[PDB]
RNA sequence: GGCCAGCAUCAGUUUUGGUGGCAGGAUAAAUCCAUAGGAAUGUAGCUUGCCUGGUAAGUAUUAUAGCCUGUG
RNA sequence: AGAACUGGCGAUGCGGGAUGAACCGAACGUAGAGUUAAGGUGCCGGAAUACACGCUCAUCAGACACACAAAAGGUGUUAGUUCAUCUAGACAGCCGGACGGUGGCCAUGGAAGUCGGAAUCCGCUAAGGAGUGUGUAACAACUCACCGGCCGAAUGAACUA
RNA sequence: GCAGUCAAGCGUUAGCGACAUUGCUUUUGAUUCUUCGAUGUCGGCUCUUCCUAUCAUACCGAAGCAGAAUUCGGUAA
RNA sequence: GGCAUGCCGCGAAGCUACCAUCCGCUGGAUUAUGGCUGAACGCCUCUAAGUCAGAAUCCAUGCUAGAACGCGGUGAUUUCUUGCUCCACACAAUAUAGAUGGAUACGAAUAAGGCGUCCUUGUGGCGUCGCUGAACCAUAGCAGGCUAGCAACGGUGCACUUGGCGGAAAGGCCUUGGGUGCUUGCUGGCGAAUUGCAAUGUCAUUUUGCGUGGGGAUAAAUCAUUUGUAUACGACUUAGA
């Protein structure tokens, strides 16, 4: 009989970091443009979609299914550098790194600890030899070109624009879907500080992959019977694919938590607010299911590391109606029009 | 003689080469090994990957963590081959191991550095014609090392620069003889044939 | 006025090389020379079909090579 | 199971046998020199990865208290014995003959040789089975048992290690 | 098993003996209504680990296997 | 308002659920099996040589952890503990799994190759070599002195300087320009003693510290407060010049 458990997932030690490390990267596609292959940033919480299919031969054919669907917070994000790996027997090297020197204080904070108490004796002494002419970022892009066959992007996280408000922000090494890598390194070299759309990276119905860390529960270690004669649970790295994005969230302006069909003109910032998170105002991505983690936690999403044609993913959303009652308790408006409505005037009205 | 000494593994029997590898590192003499993935094992392959896999399920009974790791690499099998001839277990065993490595493939600056091979264990001068051998590398790639397709592109490239450097220094070479012959005849060049030279 | 070593030759144990003269075999035997013969895995030559100038067995037991046998 | 008899341990050190209280050797004070028994001379392991005649492909050979699952069997290998084929053309490979009474006699819708079954003849020759098989309602259709046309020098059968 | 039978081979070379072989081995799918002194602690829960002399799934194979479905040899833990 | 976790209906939240929801991979090598070519044996044949298709089998793709004693890159690294670091030498102690000339670089085949040559550039012809590296450089001066010239103007140590190549651990290699020593390639003027018939007779550096003098830079995390996504206890992630 089976076990508690899977005994690949034991030992099942702390995570050593909250980021989730992304294992592998999708194949690179020469032949495709310079793309992005992932994205990272924090999940806000749980919402309802109601909306109907096109799934011929299915019992719901053409009847309206209502599925859980879950919001992430993805706002602008900005490139900060490039790394480039060569392909050695004992694996992936990382050969050079090359910073803008146009860093934020959000990496600045990253990268310190007790920045109050730091003297902020930033990267200004290195970036001194990027501060003139040039010619040093020249050889490294030219040591990049010669080799390191394999390249890797560098970004941050707009933690300052995140609605939950914070000052440090994270770091990790994104990879690109573009032809061989000089077209790399000159979209990087060309994109340094310029804003990343989410949009342009993902699109409704894709079929996507996702990382982050589980909920922790604290110290979590009866039959006498175990050997033969002849301690924790939570907080560790899981991986979940196969999710469909329904919508591309333009959280930057409204119209965006209604849909064509019900056009109840809002946003898609549940009544009151999300549960421990705060309100949300930039890009998000909603896709479907669940993902590790809670609230605030950072999540990366991924392609999936491989094209499917299933006809599950061909198969597109008709979204009609986006549920956003208030979460804080037993909601039952999705605006303060619609309780005032129900309501009417009140003490505080008059 | 010479301080350091670099053998090919290529057309080698892991045995003999191994064996006599411990015996000279015993005594005091450098070895390292370079191109471990062209090593040769005598017998078939499917006997060799038999006789592999009966010392894969060898290991800690209860702990099957700290059991003795089956390396793929072919430089860690050839090392691991190498140890028990060794006594692992004494000062003697583990200084001798110190002196001694193993490389697939030919790394800088091994590559510039000259290469040896030894008479009494080439594969191809002990193993009798048509008999049946295995590759090492071979074995690797069948038992997870995925690396022999990177390793072929760096060999490659070492084999094209070590071409172009063969073919200058041939060049060289044409006109040194040519000098040496222009100035034969010489009463130097008499008295030197004249002397066994 | 002693202790530790080197050098030359010494007596015992012992190890590894060089060299000369003798006795024994079939008074070693092969090899070498002479003598009369035999054969082919036929030597020169001759002979028949083919064809650039070789080829095959037919003859040829030593001839423009040699072998063996018996004896001295 | 039981008898007389021999050796060792008993009372025992030492070299080797991975190690074995019964194995091989071996006359036990303290040191030096040189030669050996047993085991060997690819490493642990001190000694030739020595010469020479052959075998061994083994999916875990082989280095195994030698004891029995052990008798054969392998279109696996190496070496040998006997009996015949033979230039009155060695075995094997391509082509034809394979007849005539006859479709034997009894069984009977059909057994022309190949669903039943007794002998299997005589005529005839280089040779022909009242049939070896493949397949037919009934022959019919094709092969060899046996022979010849071409080849072209050793071949087939039973045993032993 | 016993007692033979044929006899590949070994034989004091009269005897042995491999494989087959005859007799125990309610002929009308009837009913035996039969289930005969185990002197011993084991028996059953859960989970893990190992074997294949493997039930399903998987692999292919031989069948009066036309399909459905069925009989069976083998690979595979 | 306390009291009898007194209770009642609701009740977030703590726990937690087939008693709720989202997902649960794709390329090769094989077993048995079906074949190819083709012997073995003048036939034949899936096997002896190779090879095709081929199982939930095997390997990786993917997933969890990550050598707590593996690795690469990146930013900083103390202004009055003036403390710290690089480089030229300057004395010491340290110890070398053990210097006592030189790791001298094609690859492929081993029933075949390297070199020069001819063209017709060929899987070509000719000559040349292996049958060991017992090979090539270099090796003369106090562990290598003080000097005179001869002809070459070559060989080479040394700091600058020009460009190129090298990322598998590159940290390495070649080279443009002269400058400064050696030159035993050749011939001469001198010291060798006494270190007593031998007592390795050292002149190789590994690291560390203080000194001179030309430059170089002006940080950290923890303690503590706080926070809670972490949370038995520890650890850990946030915020305050």
């Amino acid at each position: 009989a089976p076990r508690h458990g899977h005994l690949g997932f034991l030992p099942r030690k702390r995570a050593a970091s909250i980021r989730a490390r992304v294992k592998a990267f999708p194949k690179d596609d020469r032949s495709k443009p310079v793309a992005l292959t992932s994205f990272l940033g924090y999940k806000a919480g749980m919402t309802t979609i109601v909306r109907d299919l096109d799934r011929p031969g299915s019992k719901f054919h053409k009847r309206e299914v209502v599925e859980a669907v879950t919001v992430v917070d993805t706002p602008p994000v900005v490139v900060v550098g490039v790394v480039g790996y060569v392909e050695t027997p004992r694996g992936l090297r990382s050969l050079t790194t090359v910073w803008a020197e146009h860093l934020s204080d959000e990496v600045k904070r990253r990268f310190y600890k007790n920045w109050y108490k730091s003297k902020k004796k930033a990267f200004t002494k290195y970036s001194a030899k990027y501060a003139q002419d040039g010619a040093g970022i020249e050889r490294e892009l030219a040591r990049i070109k010669k080799y390191a066959s394999v390249v890797r992007v560098l970004v941050h996280t707009q933690i300052r624009k995140t609605p939950l408000a914070q000052k440090k922000a994270h770091l990790a090494e994104i990879q690109l879907n573009g032809g061989s890598i000089s077209e790399k390194v000159d979209w990087a070299r060309e994109h340094f500080e310029k804003t990343v759309a989410v949009d342009s990276v993902f699109e409704q119905n894709e079929m996507i992959d996702a990382i982050a860390v589980t909920k922790g529960h604290g110290f979590e270690g009866k039959v006498a019977c175990i050997g033969a004669w002849h301690g924790q649970r939570g907080y560790h790295s899981r991986t979940s694919i196969n999710h469909k994005i329904y919508r591309v969230g333009k959280g930057d302006d409204e119209a965006n938590g209604a849909t064509s069909f019900d056009r109840t003109k809002k946003t898609i910032t549940p009544m009151g607010g999300f549960v421990h998170y705060g309100e949300i105002k930039n890009d998000f991505i909603m896709v479907k299911g669940c993902i590790p983690g809670n609230r605030k936690r950072i999540v990366t999403l991924r392609k999936s590391l491989y094209t499917n044609t299933s006809r599950k993913a061909l198969e597109e959303v008709s979204l009609k109606w986006i549920d956003t009652a208030s979460k804080f308790g037993k909601g039952r408006f999705q605006t303060p029009a619609e309780k005032h409505a129900f309501m009417g005037t009140l003490k505080k009205d008059l | 003689v010479e301080p350091v000494v670099v053998i090919d593994g290529k057309g080698h029997l892991v045995g003999r080469l191994a064996s006599v590898v411990a015996k000279q590192l015993l005594n005091g003499q450098k070895i390292v090994v370079v191109r471990a993935e062209e090593l040769n094992i005598s017998g078939e392959f499917f006997r060799n990957k038999l006789k592999y896999h009966d010392f894969l399920r060898k290991a800690t009974a209860f702990n099957k963590t700290r059991g003795p790791f089956h390396f793929r690499a072919p430089s860690r099998i050839f090392y691991k081959a190498l140890r028990g001839m060794v006594s692992h277990k004494t000062a003697r065993g583990k200084a001798a191991l110190e002196r001694l490595k193993v490389f697939e493939g030919i790394p800088p600056p091994y590559d510039k550095k000259k290469r040896v091979v030894v008479p009494q264990a080439l594969r191809v001068l002990r193993l009798k014609p048509g008999r049946k051998y295995t590759t090492l590398g071979k074995l690797s790639t069948s038992v997870g090392w995925k690396y022999e397709d990177v390793v072929a592109k760096l060999e490659a490239k070492r084999k094209v620069s070590s071409a172009e450097y063969y073919a200058k220094k041939r060049a060289f070479t044409k006109k040194v003889a040519s000098a040496n012959a222009t100035a034969a005849e010489s009463d130097v060049a008499k008295q030197l044939a004249a002397l066994g030279y």
